[PDB]
């Protein structure tokens, strides 16, 4: 009641203001905690009433941060789980609730071992004396690299995503493990791409076409990799996979303040300039070769089957 | 004597043959204060090259020719020796000192070649001060025509291409493209410019100030936002630093990347280069001949958590900031010279017809 | 207007005659009557009738070539233009193999000359002619090639992607060549060149030397509006073009820029 | 300890005439959002658990406005306290009313009701608490500033301030305003008071979020003549020390006049005050949601742009705005429920809710207030002001400096029509 | 010939500077050592006459290979000494003094003179308040508390073109200067200025005919915090110091 609405309002304002928490896996765990806390302390007669309640509570989290699709498609996965439980019990008050409890607990068991399974199958994609190029900062790709370097000796080009230099942290965290890393800017991507053998990047949101949004400037890396014919490896979990089509809804990119691009101390020329800072970008699925999830490697021509196995077509509007 | 500067940091394994210095230390720590081995204008030129005060490709050539005028004006003739041999033998350690300060642009290479060809063809019957006046007048005529008349010709040839209502994308800092944009705005074209910049030089602020002071509506963004705005961009202007024998475009490091993304968005790119900046030298990558900037320049202050502060303590960490790259000649459409609109395949043609053939 | 009347008398008396040739002959006829250069300048300011690229290109090249030897200069210039087509056929018809499938655009006398020179050298081949219909001129090309006793098939305009996989080479005569190696031609040249590049077929351009115009279009709009007029004119990129066949020899598309730099517009 | 703040919802400087005499200055909308909502959003984004809103002039309208807002909800983290008295008429009077009622406990935020900012104060808060724990309660005030430019269009000559500070322990030594002074005299006791490395600072934008202590309220109680903040800081620096925090990547400024208003609203539209952007919907109302397009184009629900209308740069359209055909609007803010005619231009203008623009009007860099109306063929020059339903007659070109209202003595006209006076 | 270094022999009540000031060795040998290490094959030396014309015998004991010694008057300054040897100098003047204990490698002030095309480059080390830029190379304001009735006044235009100016208190002038030719040309054209320490304040870069070449002339200064120069104001670190 009071604590429920208080924590819901706190989560909504946390998604409205900034990125809280920092890890997307931690935000997914808090999303499952919010959904189990909202189903354990409420009352319903029909399962469709709970479906409408979860939809009404998810619309606010979607309108809080539209660029954060993880809470929205996790709400949609929990909606499909509750729909499948109502379907297997339809062909109902405490038994359905206990089934929802054990299913969301099983979803946390599956979600805690996602990066572990990605690091487990990391060995079948990296050979010795290999030139790797990445962009931005992501825990999945650096875990991939620090597990692949346990038995193999290779090189990683840590290209920074530079609206704000976050890839320096990835370069330092890899060089502490000894991956023989090299730091450059966004302007040397195609200049170094003639020596890059594979492209291993992360993403923010996998779309329904197999398209993906990620840290900005990676569409340029995908174009240079398609020019030099190198395969792209997308180490991405199964909760960044969303049924939002690219041109269907607006607010695709996330815009931040232009201070990180052009500072406030520039002068009188700030009045007559328009400085936009997209921290994301669009990558079409034909520029992608392989997706790496915790269940195995999948093609961009196979994301629709995971969409059918994880999502329901009457929930794509939410 | 002039020693060699120590290489700074841990070099890239692909760039071990190219030197990588630092702007913190200077070579003139162990040199005399009255400059005797190196000319004082030449060591002044090396100081304003090494500290980064002269960064434009045309400004280096202009300051080079002014320092060469100061050297030839302060030249004397020894007994039983010719000027046409002694000046050749004396200007080579000067250019070696300038090379050890900062690697030379191809404009400066062709300036050295043209000046060596002119001082080689000085007759023996000519006097000292008469040949000094001939060489100073030749340098003055050379910089006069092959800077400002070529700049006005390229400005007119790009003014007759830019139409009304279009949008123009630029990259880096170049006086020729900025002069084209200013003389296009003053003569009646109504357009706005999207300025693309890159780290760590951030030299797009110069042409941003130059376009705001000229009254042009401007837009400022970086390399990753260029992919966001090129579906709206219809025209890309670029500033070339050297053009090769195969038609490659040596420019700032974000040039071939931007041209590939513009061709992916069907946006034609336009480089603007004067004919003295050409090359009979040719390369196909950014690895066999390139300039290496400071490895301490990539660090920045995003909050209070500078990660690349103590980068030398990490043995497996490498820092690299490339200056030049090349374009494949099938990516660049225009080559705008003072002779007219030529493609990329016409660069050795213009080399032939301007090399007295 | 006696200049347009002389142009119509020189162009309508022979239907197999080009327009720019008659325009340069009209300029020479004004040079026959200084006052001759003033009359030639007056009629070339007054010859704004034809919207073809080759007419204005030959007018500009004659205006440069003129600048008492002007009459003999135009005389041997017209001699070279008249003897150009035999050198065109003799330098171009040696590439057609036996049993090849020819793809051909709309009617032009240059491709008819090279096909009659090809059948003159005892070669057997089938020709697919695109109908190219803002007006039925590909049907006229197929009729003029059926009189040549060669197997011709009237092809629908939207089938150049349909028949590209069986036509091993694509030979198209152009009506105007810009400096970089691209061509200005009839509107269906661009789609044929793109379908030939996607199917890796060699796209050959067969045009003379007087069609060298000093223009540089980047897009389909950057060609001039006075040559466009439902457009009649497209633009083909020089990367889509394998070879050119001029009277100076079989040239790569980068050689037209060399000739125009050595000629200086 | 719980973090408090004193919110002065009445700037007693007389600047918005005759703008403020119809609705108060904390209720003036930048882009469909009043300034009190921006101030409460900044205070709840800082981490302040309880604020004290001090509304004196038109206090009933301020109370009726903010009781229906988000910050009076029981689910709100930042609970507000409305304190209304018609006796006080100064900033020092507000702070001694704070000291008399024993409201604040320790380390509260002194802030005005019209401050537009996104600065994290918690770094300045922990530095101020560390200095108070080190120097034992002699750190009196921490004046927060922002790195800026001398030619920047936001800061005006009535707000340009130069200070000389200790570059080591970041404390302020000197304070004087630059209004009407081409030369600046700095005393010699500044350098003898602090000798750890002194440096003058002219690139500081005064965001007026100077966080302070209840000993400041004690000093305002001890001296009656301390009317406002600049008198206090000059009287303390002429005689307890005041420190300084510098912000380098987060924006902060408040409105002083119409130049400050236009500059900070152009900063809001150009997203300089992120996260506080108009599409994030920080104040939970149903009629203020907007859609963010390219080039900072904001479009609300049910706008229905006409044929040939051009929106190129930095526009915002409220809910219910009716725009005709062939318009050309750039760098402008349009309120909810407006009526825009045909063949009109809007260049750096600010039109609030309820306006009606006829066909053929030429408005440039103006301020159209609530329920306004302009007729055909009217050409507005830059810096023209019309407030609260002024009807300007047809075929009349207003001059550059032309403030018009229904009130006779404060403006250039009266309650009569604009065609014939 | 890029430079022609000049050694001054005046003062400016602790100890006499030219002859008597012998801390560990003779004082006049150290500036000639500073010259004769990094080049300076041509040396001109001004002699002192404020000690009743007796410092020439102390100046003729260093035994440098090339010296130019001149007689001077008793009541005379640095600027009058620059005006005295004006028709025999043809290039940049690099001014020193007799009492100069300089551990600073003097190539860096010459680099500040060369690289930015400076008109004046001086050396100082931690009364006189020196306002320097945030980089630390270009000084912008300098004055003493003796000629200022009001404490210190600062123009607004230098705050507009330089928003932050770093002020120092404990700096002392090491008297290592680098003058351009038109500076001593203006000293010849304006003979009222004496004691070149008092010439550093009327430099006239700001808004005001007194310039020879926005567009102005550049003057720099290097502040050292490692290499110990000579100092006698506080004398706490000067007495307990080592001379290598």
């Amino acid at each position: 009641g009071s604590e429920l609405s208080e924590r819901i309002e706190s989560f909504v304002e946390t998604l409205k203001r900034g990125g809280g928490p920092r890890s997307s896996e931690e935000m997914a765990r808090e999303t499952l905690g919010l959904l189990r806390q909202i189903i354990t302390d409420h009352r319903w007669s029909n399962a469709g009433e709970l479906m409408e309640l979860i939809r009404r509570e998810g619309r606010r989290m979607t309108a809080a941060q539209p660029s954060e699709t993880t809470v929205g498609n996790m709400v949609r996965r929990v909606l499909k789980i509750i729909r499948e439980e109502y379907g297997r019990l339809h062909g109902h008050y405490a038994q359905l609730q206990s089934n929802i409890i054990e299913a969301i607990n099983e979803l946390l068991v599956e979600l805690e071992g996602t990066m572990e399974n990605i690091a487990a199958q990391a060995l079948e994609h990296i050979h010795s004396n290999e030139v790797i190029m990445t962009i931005g900062f992501s825990r999945t790709v650096e875990a991939f690299l620090k597990e692949a370097a346990r038995k193999r000796k290779f090189h990683v080009i840590v290209a920074e995503c530079a609206p704000f230099c976050q890839g320096h942290e990835m370069a330092v965290n890899l060089s502490k493990a000894g991956i023989e890393t090299t730091v450059m800017t966004d302007a040397a991507i195609f200049a170094v791409m003639s020596r890059v053998n594979k492209v291993i990047i992360g993403t923010k949101t996998i779309l329904a076409n197999g398209a993906l949004r990620a840290v900005t400037g990676t569409h340029t890396l995908a174009l240079a990799a398609k020019h030099h014919s190198t395969p792209l490896i997308v180490c991405a979990p199964m909760f960044k996979l969303s049924p939002q089509f690219p041109n269907e809804e607006d607010s695709f990119h996330k815009f931040v303040a232009p201070e990180e691009v052009l500072p406030f101390t520039e002068g009188d020329i700030l009045e007559k300039v328009s400085v936009h800072c997209p921290v994301f970008d669009y990558v079409p699925p034909e520029l992608i070769t392989l997706f790496i999830s915790n269940i195995g490697g999948n093609a961009p021509s196979y994301i629709y089957r995971l969409m059918s196995e994880l999502y329901h077509p009457d929930d794509h509007v939410l | 004597q002039v020693p060699t500067r120590k290489d700074y940091g841990s070099k890239v394994s692909l760039f071990s043959h190219l030197p990588q210095y630092s702007r913190q230390n200077s070579l003139t720590q162990f040199m005399s204060i009255p400059s005797s081995v190196i000319h004082p204008a030449m060591v002044r030129l090396g100081l304003q090259y090494s500290q980064g005060l002269v960064s434009g490709s045309n400004a280096r050539c202009i300051a080079l020719l002014r320092a060469l005028q100061q050297v030839i004006q302060d030249y004397t003739t020894p007994p039983n020796e010719e000027l046409s041999r002694d000046l050749v033998n004396k200007l080579k350690p000067y250019m070696s000192f300038l090379t050890q300060c900062r690697p030379l642009s191809a404009s400066m290479h062709n300036a050295i070649k043209f000046l060596n060809k002119e001082i080689t063809s000085v007759g023996s019957s000519k006097r000292e001060e008469e040949a000094k006046s001939e060489l100073r007048a030749a340098i003055d005529r050379y910089v006069q025509e092959k800077i400002v008349l070529a700049a006005q010709a390229i400005s007119r040839f790009a003014y007759q291409k830019i139409s009304n209502g279009d949008v123009i994308l630029v990259y880096g800092c170049s006086s020729l493209v900025s002069r084209i944009l200013q003389e296009a705005w003053t003569e009646g074209r109504r357009f706005r410019v999207v300025v693309v910049d890159s780290r760590p030089w951030l030299e797009g602020r110069h042409t941003l100030r130059s376009l705001v002071h000229a009254g042009v509506p401007a837009s400022y963004l970086l390399i990753p936002a260029a992919s966001y705005v090129l579906p709206e961009v219809s025209k890309v202007l670029l500033g070339a630093h050297a053009l090769l024998a195969n038609g490659s475009v040596m420019s700032r490091v974000g040039t071939a990347q931007l041209a590939l993304v513009a061709r992916a968005h069907n946006v034609p790119v336009l480089v603007c280069c004067e004919t003295y900046k050409f090359c009979e030298r040719v390369q196909t990558d950014a690895f066999v001949s390139n300039e290496l900037d400071d490895p301490d320049d990539l660090q920045c202050k995003r909050g209070e958590h500078v990660a690349l502060a103590n980068w030398q303590n990490h043995a497996s960490l490498r820092l690299l900031n490339l200056v030049y790259d090349v374009t494949p000649p099938e990516l660049v459409d225009l080559v705008i010279t003072e002779l007219g609109m030529i493609p990329c395949s016409s660069v050795p043609v213009v080399l032939r017809v301007k090399s007295s053939d | 207007k006696e200049l347009i009347e002389y142009f119509k008398s020189q162009m309508k008396e022979d239907p197999d005659m080009a327009s720019a040739v008659a325009a340069i002959r009209t300029l020479l006829e004004f040079l026959k009557r200084g006052l001759r250069a003033n009359l030639t300048s007056a009629i070339e300011t007054l010859c704004g009738v034809d919207s073809s690229v080759a007419v204005s290109s030959g007018g500009e090249l004659f205006l440069r070539f003129i600048s008492k030897i002007m009459i003999e200069r135009g005389e041997l210039f017209l001699r070279r233009i008249s003897l150009s087509r035999n050198k065109i056929a003799d330098l171009c018809h040696t590439f057609i193999k036996d049993g090849a499938t020819i793809l051909t655009h709309a009617y032009s006398r240059v491709v008819l000359r090279v096909l009659e020179a090809a059948v003159a050298a005892k070669k057997r081949f089938s020709v697919y002619v695109t109908e190219s219909q803002p007006d039925l001129s590909g049907k006229k090309m197929a009729k003029a090639l059926c009189h040549l006793n060669v197997p011709v098939t009237v092809v629908l305009d939207a089938a150049v992607g349909y028949i590209m996989e069986k036509a091993d080479l694509v030979i198209v005569g152009a009506e105007g060549v810009v400096e970089n190696g691209g061509i200005i031609n009839k509107i269906g040249t661009n789609q044929m060149a793109v379908c030939a590049k996607a199917q890796n077929k060699p796209f050959y351009v067969v045009a003379e030397s007087f069609k060298f115009v000093r223009l540089f279009p980047l897009n389909q709009q950057d060609v001039p509006d006075k040559f466009k007029y439902h457009p009649w004119v497209d633009y083909t990129a020089p990367s889509l073009i394998t070879l050119l066949f001029t009277d100076l020899g079989v040239l790569t598309p980068s050689a037209v820029s060399d000739e125009l730099i050595k000629l200086y517009l | 300890p719980p973090l408090q703040a004193v919110l002065v919802a009445d700037s007693f400087d007389r600047r918005f005439f005759p703008i403020s005499k119809d609705q108060p200055r904390v209720l003036l909308p930048l882009a469909n959002v009043a300034l009190i909502d921006y101030t409460l959003e900044f205070l709840t984004a800082t981490g302040v658990q309880e604020t004290f809103v001090f509304c004196c002039w038109k206090a009933a309208q301020i109370k009726e406005h903010l009781l229906k807002s988000k910050w009076c909800r029981p689910t709100s983290l930042n609970v507000v306290r409305i304190i209304t008295s018609e006796l006080y008429r100064s900033l020092g009077d507000v702070l001694r009313d704070v000291d008399a009622k024993a409201l604040v406990r320790s380390d509260f935020l002194l802030v005005y009701g019209d401050v537009i900012s996104n600065i994290n104060i918690t770094r300045a808060l922990e530095e101020h608490r560390l200095r108070r724990k080190l120097e034992k309660n002699v750190s009196v005030m921490t004046m927060i500033f922002k790195e800026s430019s001398p030619s920047h269009p936001t800061r005006c000559h009535e707000d340009n301030v130069v200070v000389a500070v200790d570059s080591t322990t970041n404390r302020v030594l000197h304070f004087q305003k630059t209004q009407g002074l081409r030369r600046f005299a700095f005393p010699l006791s500044l350098f003898q008071g602090s000798s750890d490395g002194v440096e003058v600072r002219y690139d500081l934008l005064d965001c007026h979020i100077s966080i302070c202590s209840p000993q400041v309220a004690q000093l305002f109680t001890d001296n009656f003549d301390y009317q406002t903040r600049d008198d206090f800081v000059r009287g303390l620096l002429v005689n307890n020390q005041i420190h300084m925090h510098v912000t380098a990547k987060e924006y902060g400024a408040r409105v002083s006049n119409l130049h400050m208003y236009s500059a900070v609203c152009a900063d809001v539209i150009r997203r300089w005050v992120y996260p506080l952007t108009p599409e994030a919907n920080f104040t939970d109302s149903t009629t203020q949601s907007c859609t963010h397009s390219r080039h900072n184009i904001y479009r609300g629900p049910e706008v229905s742009l006409g044929h040939g209308s051009i929106l190129e740069e930095n526009v915002l359209l409220g809910s219910g705005t009716v725009i005709g055909s062939n318009c050309f609007i750039t760098n402008s803010v349009i309120g909810p429920g407006c009526h825009i005619g045909d063949n009109v231009v809007l260049d750096q203008t600010y039109l609030w809710q309820g306006v009606r623009v006829a066909a053929g009007a030429q408005i440039h860099q103006s301020l159209l207030c609530d329920n306004a109306e302009v007729k055909e063929r009217v050409t507005l020059k830059p810096r023209s002001v019309l407030t609260s339903q002024v009807v300007v007659g047809p075929n009349i070109t207003l001059p550059e400096g032309s403030v018009i209202s229904l009130h006779p003595p404060d403006a250039e006209e009266d309650e009569d029509d604009g065609e014939f006076s | 010939m890029e430079f022609q270094a000049v050694v001054m022999a005046v003062g400016g009540s602790s100890i006499p500077k030219p002859l008597l000031p012998v801390g560990n060795k003779p004082l006049i040998w150290y500036p000639l050592n500073l010259l004769e290490r990094v080049g300076f094959e041509e040396v001109i030396v001004v002699t002192t006459r404020d000690v009743q014309k007796a410092l020439c015998a102390e100046f003729k004991m260093k035994m440098k290979p090339d010296i130019v010694c001149i007689p001077d008057d008793a009541d005379m300054g640095t600027a009058d000494s620059l005006r005295y040897i004006y028709p025999k100098l043809k290039t940049d003047v690099l001014v020193l003094s007799c009492d100069l204990i300089t551990d600073v490698a003097l190539h860096e002030v010459v680099d500040l003179f060369r690289a930015y095309d400076a008109s004046l480059a001086m050396l100082m080390r931690k009364r006189d308040f020196i306002g320097v830029d945030s980089t630390g190379k270009r000084l912008l304001f300098m004055a003493n508390e003796a000629d200022l009735d009001e404490e210190l006044v600062i123009k607004g235009s230098i705050l507009q073109k330089h928003p932050r100016i770093r002020f120092h208190t404990g700096l002392v002038d090491a008297h290592l200067y680098c003058l351009k030719k038109y500076i001593v040309d203006f000293l010849m054209e304006n003979g009222s200025i004496t004691s070149i320490r008092s010439e550093l304040i009327p430099y006239l870069v700001r808004k005001q005919s007194a310039s020879s070449q926005l567009k102005s002339l550049d003057i720099y200064s290097f502040i050292t915090l490692n290499l110990a120069p000579y100092d006698a104001c506080w004398n706490a670190c000067r007495g307990d110091r080592w001379e290598d």
